[PDB]
């Protein structure tokens, strides 16, 4: 793909000095998970238990 | 009582007492059951995010 695809090449080149986004202070690293998903919904379930 | 003074003589003295105290702990056995779904049937459930119903 490099060998035909230039634009490939430098954005691969030059997306190391593009900085870290500052919405990471604000969270710890637990509370952050990525999930494969570009538009669209995704639901989440939280099972709980109790005493009878 | 009070201790006693050693005075002349004298052979009635007052007593100092002892004691023994036996301290017991029980210990109790609990149970709960709770329902699941058995492991055969886990496929018939599995969905795109989560297993149950």
């Amino acid at each position: 793909l490099f060998d035909e695809n230039y634009y490939a090449k430098a954005v691969a080149n030059i997306i190391g000095e593009v900085k870290d986004p500052i919405m990471y202070k604000w969270f710890s690293p637990d509370q952050i998970e990525d999930v494969d998903l570009q538009m669209g919904y995704q639901k989440t379930v939280k099972w709980d238990a109790f005493l009878n | 009582a009070n201790p006693t003074t050693i005075a002349n003589e004298v052979n009635t003295i007052s007593t100092i007492g002892f004691s023994s105290e036996v301290v017991r702990l029980n210990y109790l056995k609990l149970q709960y059951k709770f329902r699941h779904l058995k492991q055969t049937s886990e496929k018939f459930y599995t969905s795109d995010s989560y297993i149950g119903d």
